[PDB]
């Protein structure tokens, strides 16, 4: 979305109740600089925080490093923005994110893009659907779980069968 | 003494497996990414993989998609390569890279060359 | 996909004069776009990135121009120093690999 | 006024399937045969939780306040019904004194409407026919579940017969049949 200015009113916006796919933003040839300080952007998209916080700003050629240790001098720190503790990505192209990784007490929403495997059926396998985990045979299932419920558990507590959650199909693990 | 030595040249037959070395030394091993671009003979540069400063994530080019694997162990700060169903084509002077930019993930370009090891089949 | 496409095969002049290689892209490639010299068995060496910016450790002999899909290298006065073989190369998106071109040789 | 519940207020207490089995949970529950209030507008306390019914006929009750001021100083939860389709937003609102700033999410997904409201903010709600607050067993399913993180205390309802209970952290013995639908429940703590 196009034009973009001003920073110390530098716009700024929650990004929340979404899968936030970083992996696009390497992949195109437009960025020149992309950055982390602290851990690795495929790192980054298994984490899951709470809040992503965005911001941009348009700028000239020569461009002074955006703060990664509290950098020092003019701009850089008589305009905006000086996360000395800067666990932050700092995107480029050909116009830079400064991205702030929330992590506070609510529960995480924006959280990453949980990349799927494919289903096999009737051999042994180490599964997780969807954060429920463990080995097994699954096979199809006779079930009819209500539209609601994710996984069926066995009279002592043990998962017998699962919903998987792409194909809404019942699964029984052996 | 900021240079790379390659390793790791032979012969193999087709459908078999090799594995190279690059040897860095004079510069930080653990904070430059990586890449092996390779010069089959008569012909120009084509690039095989890369690594960002931390091996943590690996992009390969289409031609070696799933057939090869790049990988840094900093313990001896040694770069390897490894290969899997070698064929014809794959005669090169594979030369490790090192990559341009000090902690940046775009990985464009490279601004030193090991002096490259033959590989032949 | 980029594919670049590399006019002349060859170029053949006394050094001193001037030297015109042409390079045309086949669709914009926007704000970065490579030409690299490589003399006979030694290590490849960025020039010309932007397709007018003078990369550095480059004398200001070394000019070039472009946009879209016209891209043109011009050499003002040849040395040895500068008597090797030339590509242009950018990166792609789709999936996520570099083209190079075929290369251009240089001549007495 | 006061209305016996009976045995409403019965809900799923989680997305597992059972079937053909008693499960024994321990969770914020309406106790069966507690009077709920009955309103025919005011600000009620929130508590642990609260089971809200209501009958309509033209469907005058529309939505929900909930939170700790109710006024702008903090996010408010504003979960409104509006013709085809629900708007559910967390600005600090400046409230109306009876009603009838900064977001942090906006979510847009005779007739006894039931619903459990309970702190993420979970809904559960049944939607059933009948002809003072039922005698019968019905089970509500979980429908709506929103990671905000809102303190919240005290609620009000938008706008006409409702009842309003509280749940309290009981123990049910819940029965599953074969299809996986709970059919009937045992208040642990009844009698
Ligand atoms: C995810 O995509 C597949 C297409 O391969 C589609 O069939 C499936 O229904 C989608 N997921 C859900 C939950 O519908
Ligand atoms: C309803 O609750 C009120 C609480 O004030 C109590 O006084 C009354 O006896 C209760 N009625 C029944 C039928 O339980
Ligand atoms: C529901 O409410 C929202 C805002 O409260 C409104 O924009 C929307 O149009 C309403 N639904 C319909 C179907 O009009
Ligand atoms: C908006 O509300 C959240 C609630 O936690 C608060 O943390 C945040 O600081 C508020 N916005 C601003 C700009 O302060
Ligand atoms: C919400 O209540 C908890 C105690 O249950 C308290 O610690 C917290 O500070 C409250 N929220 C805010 C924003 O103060
Ligand atoms: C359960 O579901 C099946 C099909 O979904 C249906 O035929 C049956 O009547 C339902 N009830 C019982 C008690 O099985």
């Amino acid at each position: 979305a196009t034009r973009f200015a001003s920073v110390y009113a530098w716009n700024r916006k929650r990004i929340s109740n979404c899968v936030a796919d970083y992996s696009v933003l390497y992949n195109s040839a437009s960025f020149s600089t992309f950055k982390c300080y602290g851990v690795s952007p495929t790192k980054l998209n298994d984490l899951c925080f709470t809040n992503v916080y965005a911001d941009s700003f348009v700028i000239r050629g020569d461009e002074v490093r955006q703060i990664a240790p509290g950098q020092t001098g003019k701009i850089a720190d008589y305009n905006y923005k000086l996360p000395d503790d800067f666990t932050g990505c700092v995107i480029a192209w050909n116009r830079v994110v400064v991205l702030s990784f929330e992590l506070l007490h609510a529960p995480a929403t924006v959280c990453g893009p949980k990349k799927s495997t494919n289903l096999v059926k009737n051999k042994c396998v180490n599964f997780n659907f969807n954060g429920l985990t463990g080995t097994g045979v699954l096979t199809e299932s006779n079930k009819k779980f209500l539209p609601f419920q994710q996984f069926g558990r066995d009279i002592a507590d043990t998962t017998d069968a699962v919903r998987d959650p792409q194909t809404l199909e019942i699964l029984d693990i052996t | 003494q900021v240079q790379l030595v390659e390793s790791g040249g032979g012969v193999v037959q087709p459908g078999r497996s090799l594995r190279l070395s690059c040897a860095a030394s004079g510069f930080t091993f653990s904070s430059y990414g990586m890449h092996w671009v390779r010069q089959a003979p008569g012909k120009g540069l084509e690039w095989v993989a890369v690594i960002w400063y931390d091996g943590t994530n690996t992009y390969y080019a289409d031609s070696v998609k799933g057939r090869f694997t790049i990988s840094r162990d900093n313990s001896k700060n040694t770069l390897y390569l490894q290969m899997n169903s070698l064929r014809a084509e794959d005669t090169a002077v594979y030369y490790c890279a090192r990559d341009l930019a000090y902690r940046d993930y775009v990985w464009r370009y490279f601004d030193l060359w090991g002096r490259g090891t033959l590989v032949t089949v | 996909e980029i594919v670049l496409t590399q006019s002349p095969a060859t170029l053949s002049l006394s050094p001193g004069e001037r030297a015109t290689l042409s390079c045309r892209a086949s669709q914009s490639v926007s704000t970065y776009l490579a030409w690299y010299q490589q003399k006979f068995g030694q290590a490849p060496r960025l020039l010309i990135y932007d397709a007018s910016n003078r990369a550095t450790g480059i004398p200001a002999r070394f000019s070039g121009s472009g946009s879209g899909t016209d891209f043109t290298l011009t050499i003002s006065s040849l040395e040895p120093e500068d008597f090797a073989v030339y590509y242009c190369q950018c990166r792609s998106n789709w999936p996520p690999g570099i083209t190079f071109g075929q290369g251009t040789r240089l001549e007495i | 006024a006061y209305t016996n519940s009976f045995t409403r207020g019965v809900y799923y207490p989680d997305k597992v399937f059972r079937s053909s089995v008693l499960h024994s949970t321990q969770d914020l529950f309406l106790p069966f045969f507690s009077n709920v209030t009955w309103f025919h507008n005011p600000v009620l306390p929130f508590n642990d939780g609260v089971y809200f019914a209501s009958t309509e006929k033209s469907n005058i009750i529309r939505g929900w306040i909930f939170g700790t001021t109710l006024d702008s100083k903090t996010q408010s939860l504003l979960i409104v019904n509006n013709a085809t389709n629900v708007v559910i937003k967390v600005c600090e609102f400046q409230f109306c004194n009876d009603p009838f700033n900064n977001c942090t999410f906006e979510y847009v997904s005779k007739n006894l409407r039931e619903f459990v409201f309970k702190n993420y903010f979970k809904i559960y709600s049944k939607h059933t026919p009948i002809n003072d607050l039922p005698q019968g067993f019905s089970a509500l399913e979980p429908l709506v579940d929103l990671p905000i993180g809102i303190n919240i205390t005290r609620f009000q309802t938008l706008l006409a017969a409702y009842y309003v209970g509280y749940l309290q952290p009981r123990t049910f013995l819940l029965k599953y049949n074969e299809n996986g639908t709970i059919t009937d429940a045992v208040d642990c703590a009844l009698d």
